[PDB]
């Protein structure tokens, strides 16, 4: 079928890092933009990042400088390296398929998402 | 499959010798796999070389978006002369073919009517001066307002719109401090179309 | 592959009770070796099978496009419910998503201003009276003329306009015979819009 | 490599009759619609007629009721039958394999012309 396996979550502490990555099934991920999005317990998704297939790469204000997106186009696997974690990072974090225009994306497949913590 | 889109000059940088007027033909959904596009020009019929064309530039959808300016001169455009845009990408099997004009029909000279604010907004703490355009065609026109000479910004104006008899109106709100009417200050509504004489014409409002 | 847009319903069909609402989903470029489609209506995330689906479309490019209609109430829309449309196709990897509601935003209640026609417009046949409606939000509003009740027919709308605050404008202008003004008619500027608490509000004009 | 290939035109006589026809190589035409235009010298490319993959069929004013469109799925060729025809039916008509609406026509594959004149 067609799935998104992120990996790399986990417990970290404030100022460390961690390193996501997203798996995609073969094909999906042909020519096309990969986007991180994150979810904190009753509010809502955020954009994280995205990189497009010629390298173009987006960012939330939230994290510009701190976390840097990355991917290998012919591996099929897009990477989050979050650097210098704080309080509020603490979310699980989805990789995904988008279409659109960074002001409206259009969700092609969502990942399963991986728990991120930070304690202080 | 890329699709192209062909834009017609601004209204203003058609009629003043000081502004260079264009056609502009963009071409999307242009995919990795052919990245590569080349562009024709005809002036009713003529190919022209003299197309100026920008690099492509991914979007966030991760296609290609690809650009080509050809400058025009004022009268051509105003007689009607027909810009054909021709693209070729091996996407495609032949190429595309958008072409655009000034719009046919014998063209009308607007009517400018100047409206004061309504009394009951002389309460607010701005009022609402408004220019009222109306009877031309084709629907090419530029607005905007001025005080004492200099421009005046905090204005909005509507697209125009089609009315009964095959002409278009629009409207023209500018705000100004009402402090500032009630002083006495006088604003004016500017426009220009190619049916005016001279392409311009201008009226007054004050208190 | 096969496209999708999701239309919200027409500004007049959610004011009034004696009309009927309705959000439309539209698929386009479906392809003759696979035409038929399964539409899924979702009302806040719980389905609904209230809609009704019109036969398959063919279109001059030999693509279908297929059409469906969910008539919706009211005051679930005003109250900003969300309506969603789900796509099925066999040439489709996975079903599409469309989610379509009111728009969000506190209300305002529209400003209703009506301004007599140009003392230079009276050199004219007919005159143009012009109702100015401001500072509403959102954008969905109904505004009519009528004189002793009963509508009048030779008036145009322009479209809402973004103001520099947030809130919408537009104008409405009625045309009539130069004599009607003389002749010592009263019109009425009368507009509905969700902000309003008496169903409507009306502002006069006459000379 | 010849893609649309026409077949049938010539010489005829005002009110006379004539059948063009157009085949396709396999694939091009296979769920696409058929259209005919035609060129006067020093004139315009203009539409004539067009029958879609499901079989609705489209005529210009200047040639309704005089001339019929039909097309034969299977075969991959359209025929154009023209009834009645008169002097200003001379030119070169064409055969298409179109996209767009019929406003804005684009042509994926354009046939060889065939010239048809009509003497007085
Ligand atoms: C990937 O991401 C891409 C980039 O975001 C995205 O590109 C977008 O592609 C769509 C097509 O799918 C294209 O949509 C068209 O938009 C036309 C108007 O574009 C204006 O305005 C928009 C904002 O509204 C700007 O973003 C555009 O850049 C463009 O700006 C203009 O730019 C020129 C040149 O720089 C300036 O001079 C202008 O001043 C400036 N204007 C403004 C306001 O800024 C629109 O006309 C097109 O509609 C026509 O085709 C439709 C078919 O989809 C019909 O439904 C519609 O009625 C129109 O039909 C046309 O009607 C004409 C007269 O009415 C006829 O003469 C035509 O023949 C007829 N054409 C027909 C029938 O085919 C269309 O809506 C976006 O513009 C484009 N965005 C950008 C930034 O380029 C990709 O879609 C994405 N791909 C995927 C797969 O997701
Ligand atoms: C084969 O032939 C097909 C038949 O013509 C042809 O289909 C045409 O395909 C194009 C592109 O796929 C499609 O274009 C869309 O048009 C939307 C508006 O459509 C209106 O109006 C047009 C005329 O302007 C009508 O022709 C339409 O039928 C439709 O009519 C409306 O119908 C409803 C119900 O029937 C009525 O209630 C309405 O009153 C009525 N309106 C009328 C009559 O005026 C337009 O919104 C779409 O643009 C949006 O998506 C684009 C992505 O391509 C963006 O680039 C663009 O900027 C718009 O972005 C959207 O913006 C919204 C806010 O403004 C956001 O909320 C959205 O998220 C965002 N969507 C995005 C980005 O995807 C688009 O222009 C034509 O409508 C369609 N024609 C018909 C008749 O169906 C096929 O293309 C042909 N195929 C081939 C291969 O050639």
């Amino acid at each position: 079928q067609v799935q998104l396996q992120e990996s790399g979550g986990g417990l970290v502490q404030a100022g460390g890092s961690l390193r996501l990555s997203c798996a995609a099934s073969p094909g999906i991920s042909r020519y096309k933009t990969m986007g991180w999005y994150r979810q904190a317990p009753g509010k809502e998704r955020s954009f994280v990042a995205a990189i497009t297939w010629g390298g173009l790469t987006y960012y939330a204000d939230s994290v510009k400088g701190r976390f840097t997106v990355s991917r290998d186009n012919a591996k099929n696997t897009v990477y989050l390296q979050m650097n210098s974690l704080k309080p509020e990072d603490t979310a699980v974090y989805y990789c995904s398929v988008d279409g659109g225009t960074r002001a409206d994306p259009y969700h092609y497949y969502w990942g399963q998402g991986t728990q991120v913590t930070v304690s202080s | 499959g890329p699709s192209v889109f062909l834009f017609p000059p601004k209204p203003k940088d058609t009629l003043m010798i000081s502004r260079t007027p264009e056609v502009t033909c963009v071409v999307v959904d242009v995919s990795h796999e052919d990245p590569e596009v080349k562009f024709n020009w005809y002036v009713d019929g003529v190919e022209v070389h003299n197309a100026k064309t920008k690099p492509r530039e991914e979007q966030y959808n991760s296609t290609y978006r690809v650009v080509s300016v050809l400058t025009v001169l004022h009268q051509d455009w105003l007689n009607g002369k027909e810009y054909k845009c021709k693209v070729s990408n091996k996407a495609l099997p032949a190429p595309i073919e958008k072409t655009i004009s000034k719009a046919k029909g014998q063209p009308r000279e607007p009517q400018v009517y100047t409206l004061p604010p309504s009394r009951e907004e002389m309460t607010k703490n701005q009022v609402s001066l408004t220019c009222l355009v109306k009877g031309f065609y084709p629907s090419d026109i530029a607005v905007e307002w001025r005080s004492n000479g200099q421009p005046e910004n905090n204005y909005k104006t509507t697209p125009p719109v089609l009315d009964s008899d095959g002409s278009f109106f629009l409207y023209s709100k500018l705000t100004v401090d009402k402090s500032r009417w009630q002083q006495g200050n006088v604003f004016s509504c500017s426009v220009m179309h190619e049916a005016l004489h001279n392409h311009y014409t201008q009226k007054s409002l004050s208190l």
